[PDB]
């Protein structure tokens, strides 16, 4: 199809534009909350075979504080991505000095992709995000609170005001998709703010583990 | 630097009173002038009322240490 | 001696309106309600007609007791006993369900 | 649809008509009454079931129960 | 819960239920003739639609009217999906939409017999035409109580519950319907705990584990104290995953071999 | 004991009382009132005790 | 009154903040369209 | 069917409650005022997300919830210009100290603007407007109590002034404390716990419902203030407290 096509490019490309605004990236008020009109008018509104093709409509976004740390957002347009692709991806991306990266794959990747995904882990942060996945905002949700990526300073204040190991705090698992959303990793605790309705506001914490 | 709550819980209640009249059923000294009783348990709990057990409770935190709390120096519930 | 004759015209009025409703069922004039099959339109229809007719009778034998009667008095203190007991024991019992 | 003849346009809006209809689900049957005030909504609008009396608010759908 | 202005009028709320409503063949086709019809243009069966568009036999899957039309569906995008799903090895003549009789005529070109007879009933059991898959019937029922009814803060100050269209479907989809346009994506739920787990994150399933307890420990008119509940959800919530009460769940947990035994499965763990 | 105060419904009270007169005076005896620990109005049932 | 004044002025230095923000971001903008560029 | 009905449920609900009551049998409440598990796992950082316990616990209302924004500021704003209502409520020697003193004025401004702040956060954590809430001390029988006792008699002019008033809700929600200790965020989660219980008393305790429906004096405030402490106190959750048996 071809105008639902672009809906879903667009609603892709509000969400992502969202989800690096969440994470602490630098983003416009406009292509925050950028209507369709507009990405019609820039891009030409023609996906089947014409102007708004993938791997065209990728942003680069730098961090607030670290300018020095960026993030590519990849459109493949293979539906079943293998590993050539993501290689050619990482060694053009090795030009630069930037580390973390996003991909948004058709369709579920091969399992001996993941492998290289994992491989690659130390020294070039990666991940993936079906675009299923991406059509949708979690955090705006009713039931998903607010949560608040801490940092190691503030975690070692709460470890040691309650005198309490962060071994025995609650475990959420990096599977979890607010983890993938806000791209925590292992060794990293999240901070949860709920409405409480018997003590007006209760925050809680959660190890990823 | 205690950081327990200055209140005497049930549970440490019941369990002092306990104790406090085990001790005088097995002839200890009471800290309290007897007028004309003879149930351990009742000079126990007048003895609560005024203020004289000679025992500490020591309240264990979750992570190892331990706070020692007189029954004279918190308030008591009831 | 009057609330039996006006439980009887009651029951008498939902017996002629289920019978209605079952020959307007027999000629193809009731409409599938939304939702649901003719089958359960009917049934439907048919059991609220039934409550209909056994709260009208429970409460018209409520409104007709005496402030001495004992059912209602220890209906009113919640002691043992509710509303329905009363229609069940004098009005009428009602329409005996399974599953 | 649009090149459709007269006759058959108004068959299949009869029929879509019809069919929007029976999507829909029966309204919960109960006596509409405006004498209880709804604390959810503080509307006098409501209806009301006895079974206990069950109360269910109109327009802003308080629900209670009265013994 | 839908948002665009379909929650008012039903009308346009009818179409987003048929879309989300899982349609197949079986739906819509009433009668399924095969016939070995020697000439595309002999045409043994009187229907003047052949000649004028132009293999030794061809499927005559002629469709209901009333179904179609209560699904409001155009015989276009039928023959679109029922090609392209197939690949270009078949060619389906489509009926234009003025005749009585909703026919069709579906040959192949490049044991040959029972291969029609095999397409002919995988296509007919399940094509999904328009719709998702899990998701049967969807039903459209209005708001009589709060739970449902929107709220909005209006500018006097009151709340003044509005009453608008809401769906209930029977099946768990969740994930491809939150994606679907006209939809709340902020408060259409899914009533189901292991499915929010794979989409919104594990304190969302915490919270639907508490209301659904809530509601039906509350729905015979009786009341209990809320941190009871919560002290439940964040027990069966407090590893990350949904721990469950059996001997599956919480037998896992590095408790204590002398507290599995307890329970159940005694020799098992020690 | 005590003084205690509390309002209470009775059972048979009727809902188009509070709305309109005789709100404080019920001719019914409903509308339980307890002041000082000293029973006023009202006729006590499940609903008080 | 004054005080009212002052709060009114400290919101224009806020949305003055605004305004060089969005500068900002439109001059990161004009270097990295040229990287959108090169990447197809 | 009744009868086979009743003899599954006996039957099933067993295995149910004795399923419920093995996964939550070693959680209690520790000294340190939280509730964990016999692996020293915190579950929740005070019980029940408040740390109180349910036995003391009664169904409240309130009225800063769900008003009209023209009703609200007509109930709780004390318009200190009509000096006819304030002869009428206060006393004399009142009425010319809250006219020409401004610092009370500027002390009522602020207090109807945290009021303000609190009905928006009672709005935006209670949607559907449920006025009906649990919280441990209700309010309106203490002060009918109160009013009962000093013998109020709600017609002639008490002698309360707002600022005793304000001083006394300030100095009671620094009393009741949650979370002890200075530390900021210690201030922080005692804030956020002991919300909903001060967004409450503010609302119950002004400066016009006091001089209006209660028109208690400062004899009966003060006595009204330490019964709230107590009482809050003793509700507290007491720790060694099995909760998960009494959850189960």
């Amino acid at each position: 199809d071809d105008e639902e096509e672009t809906y879903r490019l667009w609603k892709i490309r509000k969400t992502i534009m969202q989800l690096c605004h969440d994470r602490g990236y630098l983003v416009t008020q406009d292509e925050l909350d950028q209507t369709l009109e507009e990405f019609k008018a820039q891009f030409g509104d023609k996906p089947s075979e014409g102007r708004p093709r993938r791997t065209d409509l990728t942003v680069l976004v730098a961090h607030n504080d670290d300018p020095t740390d960026q993030m590519f957002v990849f459109f493949p347009e293979e539906p079943k991505v293998g590993i050539k692709t993501i290689k050619v991806y990482c060694q053009r991306m090795q030009e630069e000095n930037i580390t973390r990266a996003l991909i948004v794959v058709q369709q579920g990747m091969t399992p001996s992709a993941k492998q290289s995904l994992v491989d690659m882990a130390p020294k070039y942060i990666l991940e993936q995000f079906l675009q299923q996945e991406l059509l949708i905002n979690i955090t705006e949700h009713e039931l998903v609170p607010e949560h608040v990526v801490m940092t190691k300073e503030e975690v070692t204040e709460l470890l040691a005001r309650y005198k309490l190991r962060e071994n025995q705090l609650p475990r959420i698992q990096a599977g979890d998709p607010v983890a993938r959303y806000f791209g925590i990793k292992r060794g990293q605790v999240v901070k949860i703010i709920r409405p409480s309705e018997t003590a007006g506001r209760y925050i809680t914490y959660r190890l990823v583990q | 630097k205690r950081i327990t709550t200055p209140y005497m819980t049930k549970y440490e209640r019941a369990r002092v009173l306990g104790t406090r009249a085990l001790q005088i059923a097995m002839c200890a000294p009471v800290m309290v002038e007897l007028e004309g009783e003879t149930d351990p348990l009742l000079i126990a709990m007048k003895e609560l009322k005024a203020r004289k057990i000679p025992i500490i409770i020591r309240r264990y935190l979750p992570d190892g240490s331990y706070e020692d709390w007189g029954v004279d120096e918190l308030i008591i519930s009831d | 001696s009057k609330t039996y004759q006006d439980i009887q015209n009651t029951i008498k009025k939902a017996k002629q309106d289920v019978i209605e409703v079952i020959e307007k069922a027999h000629n193809n004039e009731l409409e599938p309600t939304p939702g649901n099959t003719l089958r359960q339109t009917f049934e439907n229809q048919v059991n609220r007609i039934l409550n209909d007719a056994r709260d009208k009778t429970g409460s018209s034998a409520q409104k007709s007791l005496s402030e001495y009667n004992n059912f209602k008095s220890m209906v009113v203190s919640g002691a043992k006993g509710s509303k329905i007991n009363i229609s069940q024991v004098i009005a009428v019992v009602g329409q005996q369900n399974v599953e | 649809e649009e090149m459709a003849s007269d006759e058959l346009k108004e068959m299949r809006k009869n029929l879509t008509k019809e069919a929007i209809r029976e999507h829909q689900m029966a309204k919960t049957g109960g006596t509409q009454t405006d004498l209880f005030t709804c604390g959810k909504c503080k509307k006098k609008n409501c209806t009301y079931t006895q079974v206990t009396t069950f109360v269910v608010c109109n327009e802003c759908g308080n629900r209670w129960k009265f013994c | 819960f839908l948002l665009g202005q379909s929650a008012r009028d039903a009308e346009r709320a009818k179409d987003i239920l048929c879309r989300l409503e899982h349609t197949t063949l079986r739906k819509v086709t009433a009668n399924t003739a095969i016939y070995y019809d020697p000439n595309p243009q002999s045409t043994v069966v009187a229907e003047d639609q052949e000649w004028v568009n132009v293999s030794p036999w061809l499927l005559r899957v002629e469709l209901d009217r009333k179904h179609m039309t209560d699904r409001k569906l155009t015989m276009e995008q039928i023959a679109e999906k029922i090609n392209a799903g197939f690949g270009d090895d078949l060619n389906c003549i489509f009926n234009d939409d003025n005749a009585e009789k909703l026919v069709l005529r579906i040959r192949i070109m490049n044991d040959d017999d029972v291969f029609l007879r095999c397409i002919e009933s995988n296509m007919l059991t399940d094509m999904t035409l328009q719709g998702i898959e899990q998701i049967s019937k969807v039903y459209m029922h209005l708001p009589q109580t709060d739970n449902k009814k929107k709220i909005i803060i209006t500018e006097d100050g009151e709340f003044k519950a509005l009453q608008e269209w809401i769906l209930e479907t029977d099946g768990v989809s969740l994930m491809r319907v939150l994606s679907e346009k006209d939809v709340d994506p902020v408060r259409t739920t899914s009533n189901d705990i292991v499915e929010i787990f794979t989409v919104l994150g594990i304190e969302a399933v915490r919270k639907a584990l508490e209301r659904e307890l809530y509601h039906v420990i509350s729905f015979d008119g009786s009341y209990v104290n809320y941190r009871h509940l919560a002290l439940l959800c964040d027990t069966m919530t407090c590893r990350g995953h949904l721990m469950a009460i059996t001997r599956h769940g919480v037998n896992r947990q590095d408790t204590g071999p002398l507290m599995k035994c307890s329970f159940e499965e005694t020799v098992d763990v020690l | 004991p005590g003084h205690i105060n509390c309002i209470r419904t009775h059972s048979t009270h009727p809902d188009d009382e509070d709305s309109g007169p005789y709100k404080h005076i019920s001719p019914g005896d409903t509308k339980v009132v307890v002041e000082n620990g000293e029973l006023i109005m009202g006729i006590l049932c499940k609903k008080s005790l | 009154r004054q005080k009212l004044l002052k709060e009114q002025e400290e919101k224009r230095l806020r949305e003055k903040e605004e305004q060089k923000k969005l500068l900002e971001q439109r001059a990161q903008y004009v270097e990295k369209t040229k990287n959108i560029l090169m990447f197809t | 069917e009744g009868l086979i009905d009743t003899a599954v449920k006996t039957a099933e609900t067993g295995y149910i409650q004795r399923r419920l009551i093995k996964s939550m049998e070693s959680v209690m409440v520790k000294y340190d005022a939280t509730v964990r598990n016999s692996i020293n796992q915190v579950v929740q950082l005070r019980y029940g997300e408040d740390g109180l316990a349910g036995e003391s616990v009664e169904f409240q209302n309130l009225a800063t919830l769900k008003p009209s924004n023209k009703a609200f500021e007509k109930k709780f704003r004390f318009d200190y210009t009509n000096e006819r209502a304030l002869r009428r409520t206060l006393q004399e020697d009142l009425v010319k100290d809250v006219l020409s003193n401004a610092h009370i004025q500027n002390e009522l401004e602020r207090e109807f603007e945290r009021m303000r702040e609190d009905r928006e956060v009672l709005r935006v954590i209670f949607p559907t407007g449920d006025s009906k809430v649990v919280l441990p001390c209700n309010l309106l029988r203490m002060i009918w109590n109160a009013q009962k006792i000093f013998h109020i008699n709600p017609r002639l002019p008490s002698d309360l002034h707002p600022i005793k008033v304000v001083e006394g809700v300030k100095e009671l929600s620094k009393k009741l404390v949650i979370v002890n200790g200075d530390d900021p965020l210690s201030r922080q989660a005692q804030e956020n716990a002991t919300l909903l219980f001060n967004i409450h008393l503010r609302s119950t305790l002004c400066s016009r419902r006091m001089a209006e429906e209660f028109r208690l004096s400062g004899e009966a405030f003060d006595w009204l203030l330490g019964e709230i402490e107590s009482k809050f106190n003793q509700a507290i959750a007491h720790p060694g407290e099995m909760v998960g048996a009494l959850a189960a």
